[PDB]
């Protein structure tokens, strides 16, 4: 029985990503940005 | 959320066996209220609105509703032990509990339990061996004996001032349930003597009847009510006209037809009535209904009839007249018919109607009437006779003896603590630890005594280290030592020796669990 | 099986240990801890930078030259004593459960069931089909007084109390009908139009019932099982006749009595032609047949008969 | 505790307290009842019914209390009750008694089977003296009629209670044989909710509940016959399931007026039967039927002058037959004319909805019937009980060969043997006997507290008055002298006492052993 | 169904919310379950093979002791049973400082041995009174096992060799450095003819590197800074001032009154002159180093900053003291100049720092002095608590020992003789006290037993070993410890001695807790608030 043991405070509501998903978000984030300040 | 199993709790170590053994104790030290003729009695509130006044080991312990697992298993055993040899149920619980409370001792010292159950074993053998050593047999034939041994056995429970009578009606049943068929089987059940609870009266009109007691009445006040020597004879199938399951019709189309089949289902029970009184009965008892013809028709024939009875109440009068449950009437033959019979008087006891068949040639099945105040002490009685009867079967069964009280357990503790100085290594210690653990029941025999025991103990101790010194005992009533050969109190060997049993597979059962898993429901 | 997990490596491990269990039924935590230590390993190998396909080659290679290896430490159980190797391995067997300490008994036990129940093919290699004892379970006395009964036991009581419980060298008839009254189909009416035939249509019902009872005691049986319901027609019959009944029988008891004692389930009376009759030749003969009573209950043993044992 | 958390058990002190307390109020609660000079209570129900009763049964049964020994005390009495007669209240009182002069010993410091003896061996002599002392008799009609008022003086007044001893002593007389015990079940209590109650009269015979059916019938029949049966005279279906086929409307007439010839046959017979028994305009008969009747056969037998009465008890059966002298035939077989009754006067009474049907003028019956009138439901209810406590008291002291003394000199008697035989025992019983003499001394205690007077000085004299002596000097409840209760007419029972005395010595038996009261069951509050 | 009423008479008037416990088996049996269940928890860590336990109290704190003071003191525990032992162990450690874990086991080992016997019929009388005779009889032959004293308390080589015992229960491996610098302490601070303070020893937790950094200051350290510019100072001439370096006023409200324009342009003037001149004179006295206890001011500063005054600013109402005592001066509620004997004499005062900490080093050159200061190094908290309270336990130890030198065979040796002493004592002792005598005996067998389940061997063959030494004739036989084989091993020539006065209070305050627990009948308890 692997019980779960608490580690960072408020685990339960916290979000954690890897690297690149995030990196592939910013990167879609930038380009979303570039193409609204383009007009 | 992302778990493995759900509402689950799982605990390991050594706080199972501690709770497991705390929870021993405790039902150890609430069940040894109950123990000794010194003892009181307690009452217990059933869910259903009862009141339950009564002092057996099995009835108290069967009316309490608990959780822990230890004693849920120490009530399946009380009442396996209860249900096998039917006495002794608190000396079982009370030397488990002991048995259980000092092998925490050797717990607590790095010691693995295969040891343990290795010397709990060795144990057991040699308390068996022992026991079968100092088996003293007995005559069956002598009356005398037996009446001494049931009133001993019995002198515990509240018929201590009664019991010149209920040794007799136990000795009378005994015999009477004895019965041989065919081959050499010599069986003694207990579905025969039924036990009839009626309230009022005194408890000195309690006898033994020939035969047996149905709570019914005749269907009709012409019958007789008082006949000499009638033929009772048995029936099973009804006394009217039924439908049929094989779906039929009948079609009509003239006008007499209805006149005709209600003349013909009247010419049909009376050749059936024909049929019943064929070789002159006197008696009929059936399990279903009579119609009113067949009342008129054996009323003019001058026969008794009887409806509505059971199926062990039809299997009592048969074995107590002689005769056999016929179901067509055409069968009837000549040996079916019962003549075992001599006295049919229906008198009433309290505005209630009830049939006795008393004074029979050779009756194999009785019924003990009771008489006593409300129904808690009838229910007492019925118990205390029940246990009797099966005391004394035990004794039937295996005729053999041996000392009461507390001699017999010093006896044992005496051969096993000379035997233990022959063993080495570290099946020793349990040994002689177990050795004297049987002690446990004269010591709270004592208490409930005098409640003198730093005493007694050493006393009796010290006395059964001489040779010819196996046979004495501690006196409940008094509280000093006595031989066991002039007081008269014996006790069944195959009792005991159940119950040692019982309580090493209970310690053996108990000192192998670590380990408590809930919460799966099941399925 | 009863721990409910919802995890789906727990799933592939309790089927896994549940399909080895109905394969062979014995090591059944010792191939989990073995696969849990093999993904343990395999994880430290797998956090190293390297591809499962070549863990998972080396892992089957490994497995194939211990297999290998297994065949050169073989020990021929002809070779030694045969009674004794079975004895050893059956308290070895026996070792990790509750009577490990009383295994001298047990083992010698389950040596002789297993030599008592050999059936053998087709002339070949010798068989020993298993799940076919009756293992009853009863509160009484110590573990070591559980002897073993030369015969079969059935879970079941007598049928009315006025027939015999001891009947020696009796014949036992399996039967696979129910022993009831006659009924009629449901495409089957019955249409009354006559009054002088209702009275003999219900007297036939009965005397049919009659006959095909008398047809089958005619031959002199003693033992008569039925799986189905009996009447109390049937039941008086059978007592005044002198012989026990048992009824509620199951399907593989009736099997493996008709197997020990040689009888044939006959489930209807019909030969090859239009006559419902009864041979004696089918009859399994028993010998000593005594209900006994096992802690407030009775039950019906057989014991040896003269075809198998 | 540890293994039940909802589980309420008591320790020994405590549940002994607690029963204590228990006796004690059950004592003092019924304690005005005893003696003709007691008060009544009203009793009402949740529906709103008013009860009006004297009975000690009754008042425990409808008390409203839950306790597991006031329903232990409670099935005792009503053994008691349906075994012997009378003998509830006192029986509470000394058990009450009994178990304070328990506790007054106990609390000091003593062992409960010293006092367990002590009580049997009391008993034991108690029992001895009651079989030493009592006298033998002939049970003669005054003997019975004493008995009756001495055990109805205690429930109404004197004029009613008067009138109920001679209806039930006439009763008792007239159902009386010359051997074999008395059998009940004979006499049938009705009650009518007309005029007054001391219009309480005895009729030889029998009152039915119900009359005729059919408004073309005879009402008052001077000497008709008395015809008992229970045969179907209604339209009775086959078993089996059959049906009828015809073609034409004549078919269907014919098939209609032939499917009734089943009861025209029985009715033909009757019929026949009646003109082979009477046959001129000269007498009755009267048909007593179990099951109904159907309205064509009702018209047949109204038609020819015949008064028949459907839907009976199964009781009457053998009331009619013990009063009149008929055959309870089920068949018309051998219709005989021997199978009959004789009847004297069959007329019938309207009370507004309900009808009634008499039967008086009898040869020689053997069954009579009590009839009972009174303005309310609760009199009528309390009238009923008196004549069945009256009618047990006559029938326990016709089954036993002798007659104890009321009043309250036989336990004066008995407390003074116990006084003398006390230092004949041995070991520590003599508190006991004490204890168990002091306590059967509390019946003059309630007797002469309930009439006005004192109860030491009334027991010391009384006392002083039998120990100078050698009668019984009972209790007086008019003037509180001492005075002779063998001579007046105060008497009671053997039997009963006994019995009494028995089931009070079994429950302190019972209550002295038991000191744990543990309750370890289910709640049952799933959902 | 049937419900029970209360009983009409103390149950009914006991009112909702409180207990009680009046029969021996809801009492007496429930507190000795509670005091084994207590006792079963710190039994693991006893001996120097324990291991520790990490303790956390609801201010969200970590306490990973080893000792059980602080873990009855860090437990809170609701039961009289168990606090009657906690006060027991608060009362010895307060008392001795060395015994709190012996006295658990003692009490609990009695109380598991009584239990029994109060089982199988032994009164509470007779068995007080079997415990207290075997107390007074293992106090009067207790002084009878010594044979073992310390000679001089001033050397050097000496008393390290004492307390190493002590330390090595509590810091199993790093020992000797810990014994060699508490045994430097004890003699920089002895003074003379005895009267050994326990203040005297000052601990300071600096994060720094591992434990062989650490070292011993022969003076007193501060967290603090220099408020002026003077640093490095070689002849300080300390002069600590109580009063506050600012200029003083009145107590009672009262202000300036100021009418010509002279007073006005000249206040100033005469404020600054004054506090010049009250300045030139505190440093003509020859002070170097000015060390204040309150709120300075910035002219008070900028005038001691340009005569080279260095000013040291600390307010703890006790580093102050403890400094006039250190360097042997007094303080001045006025701002006076001091005479020459109130001056405090030093060698080296300069502000440096270790560990990215700034501190003030006070040290001396001299070899005697006051006072001093122990400095730990560590990199976690937890670890230099615990070296801290292993320095503190030492310096109780040396405080024993100086106040009583007499010394007993440590280990398991002392026990066994003892028990073995009272079982040959009470044999010739007749009546029903012999069992109380014997189960009084079996106690003392419990401290071995939990040495060797701490260890990791079998205590019987330990138990049997021991017992068969010491009937041979050998006393000062204990348990060894660095062997995997249980063996024995002489105690007098390894060094395992303890003090024999603190074991002694132990065993006193061990049975009056036993004494108080049994004489407890029932419990009257209430509703918590
Ligand atoms: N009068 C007596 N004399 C000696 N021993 C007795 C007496 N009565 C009971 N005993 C002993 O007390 C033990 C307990 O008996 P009892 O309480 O009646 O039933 P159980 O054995 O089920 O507890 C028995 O083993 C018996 O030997
Ligand atoms: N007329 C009377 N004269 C003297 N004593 C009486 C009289 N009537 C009743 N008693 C006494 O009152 C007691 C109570 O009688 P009762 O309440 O009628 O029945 P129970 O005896 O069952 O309570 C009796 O024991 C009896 O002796
Ligand atoms: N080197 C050692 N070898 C064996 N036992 C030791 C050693 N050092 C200490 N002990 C044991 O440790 C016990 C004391 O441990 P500790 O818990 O530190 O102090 P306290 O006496 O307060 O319990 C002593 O009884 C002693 O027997
Ligand atoms: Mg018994
Ligand atoms: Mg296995
Ligand atoms: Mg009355
Ligand atoms: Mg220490």
């Amino acid at each position: 029985y692997g019980r779960p043991f608490l580690i960072i405070k408020d685990q339960d509501r916290k979000s954690r990503l890897m690297g690149l998903e995030a990196l592939k978000s910013h990167i879609m984030a930038a380009k979303a940005v570039a193409n609204t300040m383009r007009t | 959320v992302l778990v493995l199993s759900q509402n689950t709790k799982r605990e390991s170590g050594r706080k199972v066996q501690s709770g497991n053994i705390n929870a021993a104790k405790t039902i150890a030290d609430i069940i040894r209220t109950c123990l000794g003729p010194k003892s009181m009695m307690k009452m217990l509130l059933d869910p259903m609105g009862g009141i339950v006044m009564t002092n057996d080991g099995n009835a108290i312990l069967r009316e309490i509703q608990v959780q822990h697992p230890a004693a849920k298993s120490m009530i399946e055993i009380s009442r396996t032990q209860d249900e096998e040899v039917g006495d002794g149920t608190t000396s079982v619980i009370i030397l488990a509990g002991e048995m259980l409370s000092v092998a925490e001792h050797f717990l607590e010292q790095q010691m693995h339990p295969t040891v343990v159950i290795s010397a709990y074993r060795k144990a057991l053998d040699d308390m068996i061996s022992t026991l079968k050593k100092i088996s003293i047999p007995v005559d069956i034939s002598d009356s005398d004996m037996m009446l001494n041994i049931i009133n001993s056995s019995i002198t515990t429970k509240a018929i201590s001032r009664w019991s010149s009578l209920a040794c007799n009606i136990a000795l009378d049943a005994v015999k009477m349930v004895q019965f041989e068929e065919n081959g050499r089987k010599e069986i003694d059940i207990k579905k025969y003597a039924r036990v009839e609870k009626i309230p009022g009266g005194i408890i000195e009109d309690s006898c033994v009847l020939r035969g047996v007691m149905i709570n019914k009445d005749v269907t009709h006040p012409r019958m007789r009510r008082y006949i000499k020597n009638p033929r009772i004879v048995l029936l099973d199938s009804s006394l009217e006209y039924k439908k049929g399951e094989s779906q039929t019709d009948i079609e009509i189309t003239r006008e007499e037809d209805f006149t005709r089949i209600l003349q013909m289902e009247e010419e049909y029970i009376q050749q059936l009535c024909e049929d019943i009184i064929q070789l002159k009965p006197d008696v009929v008892i059936t399990e279903k209904g009579i119609s009113d013809l067949a009342q008129h028709y054996l009323m003019r024939a001058n026969i008794t009839a009887i409806r509505r009875v059971r199926k062990t109440d039809n299997n009592r009068i048969a074995r107590a007249c002689g005769a056999r449950i016929v179901s067509r009437p055409e069968e009837l033959r000549e040996d079916d018919v019962g003549t075992g019979a001599g006295l049919l008087e229906i008198k009433k006891i309290g505005d209630e109607y009830f049939t006795f068949i008393t004074d029979c040639k050779d009756p194999k099945a009785c019924t003990i009437l009771l008489r006593g105040a409300s129904k808690e002490i009838l229910s007492e009685v019925e118990r205390n006779l029940q246990d009797a009867m099966q005391v004394c079967r035990n004794v039937l069964l295996d005729p053999q003896l041996v000392p009461g009280g507390g001699a017999s357990e010093m006896a044992v503790a005496h051969a096993l603590t000379e035997k233990s100085k022959a063993m080495t290594g570290v099946e020793q210690w349990p040994y002689r630890a177990v050795a004297q653990a049987l002690e446990v029941i004269p010591r709270t025999l004592i208490q409930n005594c005098g409640a003198s025991t730093i005493r007694l103990l050493t006393s009796l101790r010290a006395k059964h280290t001489q040779e010819n010194c196996e046979t004495w005992g501690v006196n409940g009533e008094t509280g000093t030592l006595v031989d066991m050969k002039e007081l008269g109190i014996w006790e069944p060997l195959a009792v005991k020796l159940q119950t040692y049993k019982t309580a090493v597979e209970t310690a053996v059962l108990l000192l192998r669990i670590d380990d408590i898993v809930s919460g799966h429901k099941k399925k | 099986k009863l721990l409910e997990v919802e995890h789906p490596a727990a799933k592939v491990l309790c089927e896994l240990a549940d399909l080895q269990d109905k394969e062979v039924g014995d090591g059944t935590t010792s191939v989990v801890i073995i696969a849990a230590e093999l993904l343990k390993n395999a994880d430290e190998l797998v956090k190293q930078k390297i591809h499962p396909t070549s863990v998972i080659s080396g892992y089957r290679l490994a497995c194939k030259e211990a297999v290998r290896y297994i065949n050169e430490n073989l020990i021929v159980n002809t070779d030694e004593l045969g009674r004794d190797c079975l004895i050893n391995a059956a308290k070895t067997s026996m070792s990790s459960k509750i009577i490990g300490i009383n295994g001298d008994f047990f083992a010698n036990m389950v040596v002789d069931a297993v030599l008592a129940i050999k059936y053998t093919d087709i002339r070949g290699q010798p068989r020993y089909p298993v799940n076919s004892v009756n293992i009853l379970k009863a509160h009484g006395r110590s573990q070591m007084e559980s002897m073993l009964i030369s015969g079969y036991a059935l879970n079941c009581v007598v049928g009315s109390q006025g027939m015999p419980k001891r009947i020696v060298n009796a014949k036992i008839a399996c039967l696979d009908f129910s022993l009831q009254k006659t009924k009629m189909k449901l495409g089957v009416q019955v249409v009354i139009t006559d009054p002088e035939k209702l009275d003999q249509i219900r007297q036939r019902e009965s005397d049919i019932t009659k006959e095909r009872i008398q047809k089958i005691l005619a031959t002199g049986a003693n033992v008569i099982l039925t799986t189905g319901g009996i009447d109390d027609m049937c039941l008086k019959y059978f007592v005044e006749a002198g012989a026990m009944a048992v009824r509620r029988v199951l399907k593989r008891d009736l099997k493996r009595i008709a197997k020990a004692s040689g009888a044939t389930i006959l489930s209807t009376l019909a030969n090859l032609e239009g006559e419902e009759t009864f041979e004696a030749a089918m009859l399994g003969q028993a010998e000593e047949v005594v209900q006994e009573r096992i802690c407030d209950d009775e039950l019906i043993l057989i014991k040896n008969t003269k075809a198998r044992t | 505790k540890t293994l039940n958390p909802k589980a309420e058990v008591a320790r020994a002190q405590a549940a002994l307290a607690v029963n204590i307390s228990a006796a004690r109020g059950l004592q003092d609660v019924l304690r005005t009842n005893l003696g003709p000079k007691g008060t009544m209570k009203m009793l009402v129900s949740g529906a709103g019914d008013i009860k009006l009763t004297k009975d000690g049964n009754v008042l425990l049964h409808e008390m409203q209390i839950q306790h597991p020994t006031a329903s232990l005390i409670a099935k005792v009495a009503t053994a008691q009750d349906d075994i012997t007669g009378d003998g509830t209240t006192s029986n509470v009182l000394i058990i009450g008694e009994l178990l304070k002069q328990a506790d007054l010993y106990i609390s000091e410091g003593l062992h409960p089977r010293i006092i367990t003896e002590g009580f049997e061996a009391a008993k034991e002599k108690a029992l001895q003296f009651l079989e030493e002392v009592k006298v033998s008799r002939e049970m003669d009609r005054e003997t019975l009629i004493d008995v009756a008022r001495t055990s109805l003086r205690t429930k109404v007044h004197a004029e009613l209670a008067d009138v109920l001893t001679e209806a039930v002593v006439d009763s008792i007389l007239a159902i009386k044989k010359q051997d074999e015990p008395i059998d009940l079940f004979m006499i049938e209590i009705m009650e009518m909710k007309h005029k007054s109650e001391t219009d309480t009269s005895l009729i030889r015979g029998l009152v039915l509940d119900h009359g005729a059916r059919h408004p073309d019938m005879k009402k008052r029949v001077e000497d008709a016959y008395i015809l008992t049966c229970n045969v179907s005279l209604e339209y009775e279906k086959t078993e089996v399931n059959s049906g009828f086929f015809y073609k034409s409307a004549e078919e269907r007439e014919k098939l209609v007026k032939a499917e009734r010839k089943f009861i025209e046959d029985r009715v033909k017979k009757i019929i026949e039967l009646k003109r082979k028994v009477c046959g001129d305009s000269d007498k009755g008969f009267v048909v007593i039927n179990q099951k109904g009747i159907d309205p064509f056969s009702l018209d047949a037998l109204s038609k020819e002058g015949i008064v028949a009465l459907r839907r009976a008890k199964r009781r009457n059966m053998e009331r009619l037959t013990l009063a009149c002298g008929g055959v309870a035939l089920n068949s018309f077989d051998d219709l005989s004319p021997d199978c009959l009754g004789h009847a004297g006067l069959v007329y019938e009474y309207t009370l507004g909805e309900e009808k009634f049907t008499f039967i008086e003028k009898c040869n020689n019956p053997r069954s009579v019937t009590l009839l009972i009138k009174g303005p309310n439901k609760h009199t009528l209810t309390q009238i009923k009980d008196a004549v069945r406590d009256g009618l047990r008291a006559v029938k326990n002291a016709i089954d036993d060969g002798c007659v104890v003394p009321g009043a309250g000199a036989v336990e004066v008697a008995m407390a003074e043997a116990l006084i003398k035989h006390k230092p004949s025992v041995k070991g520590r019983a003599q508190l006991g006997v004490q204890a168990f003499a002091d306590a059967l001394l509390i019946i003059p205690k309630v007797l002469a507290q309930n009439s006005g007077f004192d109860l030491q000085e009334t027991l010391v004299k009384i006392q002083a008055e039998h120990s100078e002596s050698g009668q019984l000097v009972g209790v007086d409840l008019n003037t509180g002298e001492p005075m002779v209760a063998a001579e007046v007419g105060v008497w009671d029972n053997y039997c009963v006492k006994k019995q009494l005395l028995h089931s009070c010595t079994v429950i302190a038996t019972n209550i002295l052993l038991v000191d744990e009261i543990m309750r370890a069951g289910m709640s049952s509050l799933k959902g | 169904a049937l419900h029970v009423p209360k009983a009409p008479g103390f149950a009914q008037m006991l009112k909702e919310g409180a207990k009680h416990f009046s029969g021996l088996e809801e009492a007496v049996y429930r507190n000795i379950q509670a005091c084994k269940e207590l006792a079963q928890t710190t039994r693991t860590a006893y001996g120097p093979n324990g291991m520790n336990k990490m303790v956390i109290n609801h201010l969200e704190k970590l306490f990973v002791t080893n000792d059980a003071a602080t873990i009855l003191r860090e437990l809170e525990v609701q039961h009289p049973a168990a606090k009657m032992i906690v006060m027991a162990s608060h009362m010895q450690e307060q008392e001795v400082g060395d015994g709190t874990n012996f006295v658990l086991v003692f009490a609990g080992a009695l109380l598991e041995l009584a239990e029994e016997l109060l089982r199988i019929g032994l009164s509470v009388s007779e068995v007080i009174e079997g415990y207290e005779i075997a107390c007074r009889k293992a106090h009067e032959i207790l002084p009878n096992l010594v044979c073992c004293s310390a000679k001089n308390l001033r050397d050097i080589d000496e008393v390290s060799s004492l307390l190493r015992t002590s330390i090595m229960s509590k810091q199993y491996g790093n020992e000797v450095f810990l014994a060699k610098l508490i045994a430097q302490a004890c003699v920089s601070i002895f003074p003379d003819s005895g009267h050994f303070n326990v203040d005297n020893i000052r601990v300071c937790k600096i994060l720094g590197s591992g434990i062989s950094s650490s070292s011993v200051l022969h003076g007193m350290v501060f967290k603090k800074e220099t408020e002026g510019d003077v640093t490095s100072v070689k002849d300080a001439k300390i002069a600590v001032y109580s009063c506050p370096f600012d200029g003083m006023i009145t107590e009672t409200k009262g202000t300036v009154l100021i009418k010509t324009a002279e007073e006005l342009m000249n206040f100033s003037k005469g404020e600054e002159n004054l506090m010049d001149a009250q300045v030139k004179a505190i440093a003509d006295t020859g002070a170097n180093v000015v060390v204040t206890g309150g709120k300075v001011a910035d002219m008070a500063l900028h005038y001691a900053n340009k005569y080279n005054i260095m000013l040291v600013r600390l307010n703890s109402k006790w580093d102050l003291r403890r400094l006039c005592k250190t360097v042997g001066a007094t303080a001045l509620p006025r701002l006076t100049p001091p005479v020459l004997e109130e001056m405090g004499h030093c060698d080296s005062v300069y502000l440096s720092e270790v560990g990215d900490t700034q501190v003030v080093v006070f040290k001396h050159e001299k070899e005697d002095g006051a006072i001093s200061t122990i400095v730990l190094r560590g990199s976690t908290d937890n670890l230099m608590d615990d070296i801290e309270r292993a320095v503190d336990d030492g310096v109780n130890t040396f405080k024993v020992l100086t106040r009583d030198k007499r010394l007993v065979p440590g280990g398991g040796a002392t026990e066994i003789e003892l028990a073995k002493q009272i079982t040959s004592y009470g044999e010739t002792c007749p009546g029903l006290e012999q069992y109380a005598i014997k189960k009084f005996a079996e106690a003392f067998e419990a401290i071995p037993r939990a040495l060797a389940e701490n260890s990791g061997v079998k205590a019987n063959e330990v138990i049997s070993k021991l017992y068969a030494v010491h009937q041979e004739g050998n006393k000062n036989v204990g348990l060894d410890i660095e062997a995997e084989v249980p063996a024995v091993k002489d105690m007098l020539e390894a060094g395992i001695l303890d003090t024999y006065l603190g074991k002694y209070w132990a065993i006193k305050l061990a049975t009056n807790a036993a004494v108080t627990v049994l004489r407890v009948d029932q419990i009257i308890m209430a509703k918590p608030a």
